């Protein structure tokens, strides 16, 4: 009897939800499914543990701000959150959110995805990510473990702890060297700069997804940055200098063009059985220049995605996303506490 | 799990009217 535990670890949810069946865990947070005792459904809920960490504090205060703002059909939102009634005794925060019942990670180990539903999932993707894109917000950690899918073929994009707001100026080492579970849909800038980050890192990622859709394997795997960017040269070929230039450090930028040259692996050879319009579409996102790949708008209107084009029904945000003051140099405890008020409003009571 | 077809999906169905 009492607080129930899933895999050691107490999930303090109760006496609103309980029966809780474990899920599946990130880097960061632990989730499970619940009964809402309330609502009479299950509901997903997401536990992290942030506070010794002025990262996981960042990724948690960010993913919150910009979920509880947001709004969209193929974004995951935020219903209730759980913390305790006190800052001194709030170690723990529990994210409540509708029961998706998987990702596209887990679904891809079990299954080749035929041509219609790669379609339809790519169109939803993209329609979720112009609503990101239009609050000038970047995702930067796309990936199919954070896309989350239903047997009804709805998708929802999910996993917002690297969310950004786009500024090209902004110098925010600590990412490139940061734990995540994978890099391998990474754009190569993101790799190598501490800065310049644009929209167009999304669609790199995107591209990866599309890749990995259409033949069950990552395109571009590797144990770390260099074995990766071989990985990508493999198969895109040598950049140009002027592909290069978008690389800042000069090292790093003549090592690359120093590296012994690539031709370009024409799509239809690595992936022989993929729809032309796919591959066309792939081609024009997976570019090494960032400025020269195609943007969500354009995307959007791509042949290949014909039968679900429709601008009067893909809804942008209503504004640009804000945060009151820049995070990264703040403090954990300061941190802790605009948490502490971005949660307040769910409190029992309120 | 089993995927359902994607015509079956609510956004799709708004698409095909
Ligand atoms: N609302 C949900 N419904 C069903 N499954 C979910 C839901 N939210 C998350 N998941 C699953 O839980 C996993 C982890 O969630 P996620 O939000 O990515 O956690 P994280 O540890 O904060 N970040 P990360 O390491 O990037 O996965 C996902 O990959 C999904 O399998």
């Amino acid at each position: 009897a009492g607080p129930e535990m899933v895999r050691g670890q107490v999930f303090d949810v109760g006496p609103r939800y309980t029966n809780l069946s474990y899920i599946g865990e990130g880097a960061y947070g632990m989730v499970c499914s619940a009964y809402d005792n309330v609502n009479k459904v299950r509901v997903a809920i997401k536990k992290i543990s942030p506070f010794e960490h002025q990262t996981y504090c960042q990724r948690t205060l960010r993913e919150i701000k910009i979920l509880l703002r947001f709004r969209h059909e193929n974004i995951i939102g935020i219903n209730d959150i759980i913390r305790a009634p006190t800052i001194e005794q709030m170690k723990d925060v529990y994210i409540v959110q509708d029961l998706m019942e998987t990702d596209l990670y887990k679904l891809l180990k079990t299954q080749h995805l035929s041509n219609d539903h790669i379609c339809y999932f790519l169109y939803q993707i993209l329609r979720g990510l112009k609503y990101i894109h239009s609050a000038n917000v970047l995702h930067r950690d796309l990936k199919p473990s954070n896309l989350l899918l239903n047997t009804t073929c709805d998708l929802k994009i999910c996993d917002f702890g690297l969310a950004r707001v786009a500024d090209p100026d902004h110098d925010h080492t600590g990412f490139l060297t940061e734990y995540v579970a994978t890099r391998w849909y990474r754009a190569p800038e993101i790799m190598l700069n501490s800065k310049g980050y644009t929209k167009s890192i999304d669609i790199w990622s995107v591209g990866c997804i599309l890749a990995e859709m259409l033949s069950n394997r990552p395109i571009f795997p590797g144990k770390h940055y260099l074995d990766q960017l071989n990985h990508i040269l493999g198969i895109l070929g040598s950049p140009s200098q002027e592909d290069l230039n978008c690389i800042i450090n000069l090292k790093a930028r003549n090592y690359l063009l120093s590296l012994p040259h690539k031709n370009k692996v024409p799509w239809n050879r690595l992936f022989p059985n993929a729809d032309s319009k796919a591959l066309d579409l792939l081609d024009k996102m997976l570019t090494f220049n960032p400025h020269k790949r195609i943007e969500v708008e354009q995307a959007l209107a791509h042949p290949y995605l014909e039968q679900y084009y429709d601008p009067s029904d893909e809804p942008i945000a209503e504004a640009p996303f804000k945060f009151d003051m820049e995070l990264d140099d703040l403090p954990k405890e300061k941190l802790k506490e605009l948490i502490f008020e971005e949660t307040a409003r769910f409190q029992p009571g309120y | 799990m089993k995927l359902s077809p994607p015509s079956k999906s609510r956004l799709a169905r708004r698409r095909a009217l």
